[PDB]
């Protein structure tokens, strides 16, 4: 029984030819204050899987702690912890999804929506959804918050179903992501301009950018507008 | 001298030995004989059943614990449902929290835990069974050997109960034979009969006596008992 405090907005994500990628902005606002600029939502786990998260943020801090421990403890008496027995993104949801779900029915939610991004040993792509009600989901695409209205529109638009995950490359997703993160802090008034994307591929791994920025913006035309109906200067 | 050494779990004797623990493994000497071996693919349990009079059943030695791993028992029969019950339920937490198959090593391990637990209270007692664990996982094939001193130990091949040392001996001599019978099941299992017929004595193995079990890559551990094993004697 609780209420967020300090959140963070949409984290972004769709699946490609050869792997995922999940971006979210580095904000943590307290209401209608943008309080924290600095606040990295991504969370990577391994080399394998990035776990974004939206929603309150001294919860995404308790996820954290927990992912970390789930790594301390699958190295704990196992020879092939950096090899055959690794933490794979499937084994992370399922057990973020478990908690979820768990402190739903206690009545006291940790008030998030979870995206686990990532790429199975096999080669798999692996994309999953779950928030505070325990409720899972998987598609070619996943928002969550705002980003789940206009964000995913625009992803869909390059994969609209399974059969055209195979036809898109890292190129054209990270642009179609990278706009949809411009697009956002258009018009989500509780996001920021600086973001984080990661890319998790079966040939190159891991690559984790921080500190990007929304370029390429169009303002320009907010200068023909004056008053709103009739003022002509 | 014994009388007073022996009566709890709880108590060293005068040279560090624990003689309650010490009785356990005498109880697996009683019991009757069963064969653990393992190629590369493929990991067998082969168990001489025993009865009690010739009007009743050969009681079961091999016990499923999941559709990846199982195991062969001698010694107290209801402590080997206990024990195999905790597996059972461990193999399941596993699938259901983490969507991850049960690491062999990690059965053998915590196995080893439960039963120390038994052996440094007072009031209780160890285990009196003995078990082969066989299982099929990431890593591929394995055979554990269970003692309920709590020392698991990994093998390519072994065997428990009376008489065992001589089963134990053939796969020691048979050993850069099966551990190359890759891609055929019938060929390790007949390894394994032949290794399991080395500590007879009473009777030959017949349809009523003999007990095979079998998990490996394309295999889920599967249990052939009578009927079935007619073409290994």
């Amino acid at each position: 029984t609780q209420q967020p405090i300090v959140t963070g907005t949409s984290v972004i994500s769709m699946k490609y030819d050869n792997g995922v990628i999940i971006a979210a902005d580095n904000l943590g606002s307290y209401g209608s204050l943008l309080r924290f600029n600095g606040v990295e939502r991504l969370i990577p786990v391994g080399d394998n899987t990035v776990v974004g998260i939206s929603g309150d943020i001294s919860d995404m801090q308790h996820i954290e702690r927990l992912l970390k421990d789930l790594v301390t403890e699958n190295a704990y008496d196992n020879p092939l912890a950096d090899a055959e027995e690794a933490l794979e993104p499937s084994y992370i949801f399922e057990y973020l999804a478990t908690v979820m779900y768990q402190r739903r029915s206690k009545m006291n939610p940790l008030w998030n929506a979870i995206i686990v991004a990532g790429v199975q040993s096999n080669g798999d792509q692996f994309l999953r959804y779950v928030n505070l009600l325990g409720v899972t989901y998987s598609s070619p695409t996943l928002a969550t918050g705002f980003g789940a209205h206009m964000a995913n529109p625009l992803l869909r638009k390059v994969v609209d179903r399974e059969s055209d995950i195979p036809k898109t490359t890292v190129q054209v997703a990270e642009e179609a992501i990278v706009n949809a993160m411009r697009v956002l802090y258009y018009r989500d008034a509780r996001s920021s301009r600086n973001f984080s994307l990661a890319i998790i591929d079966k040939n190159t791994g891991l690559t984790f950018k921080k500190n990007l920025q929304v370029e390429n913006m169009k303002w320009d035309f907010a200068k023909d507008i004056k008053g709103y109906g009739t003022q002509k200067i | 001298f014994r009388n007073n050494y022996d009566g709890d779990t709880v108590t060293f004797s005068p040279t560090g030995r624990l003689f309650q623990v010490e009785y356990a493994l005498e109880a697996i000497k009683q019991g009757s004989v069963t064969v653990g071996l393992r190629s590369n693919t493929h990991a067998v349990l082969v168990a001489l059943k025993r009865n009690a009079d010739e009007l009743s059943s050969y009681q079961k030695k091999i016990i499923k614990c999941d559709e990846h791993m199982g195991l062969s028992l001698a010694g107290l029969a209801p402590d080997a449902r206990v024990l195999s019950n905790y597996l059972r339920q461990q193999c399941n937490y596993s699938s259901l929290v983490f969507n991850r198959k049960l690491a062999v090593e990690r059965a053998g391990h915590l196995l080893c835990d439960k039963a120390q637990k038994n052996t440094q209270s007072y009031g209780g007692r160890p285990y009196g069974v003995g078990l082969l664990i066989i299982g099929y996982d990431k890593s591929g094939a394995h055979l554990l050997e269970f003692q309920p001193s709590g020392n698991v130990t990994e093998l390519y091949g072994t065997a428990i109960g009376a008489r065992s040392q001589g089963a134990k001996t053939y796969l020691e001599r048979t050993l850069d034979t099966f551990i190359k019978i890759d891609g055929n099941p019938d060929e390790l299992i007949k390894a394994g009969v032949e290794a399991i017929s080395q500590s007879l004595r009473d009777e030959s193995l017949t349809v009523d006596n003999l007990s095979i079990a079998i998990v490996g890559k394309d295999t889920p551990f599967t249990i052939y008992d009578g009927e079935a094993v007619a073409k290994y004697i």
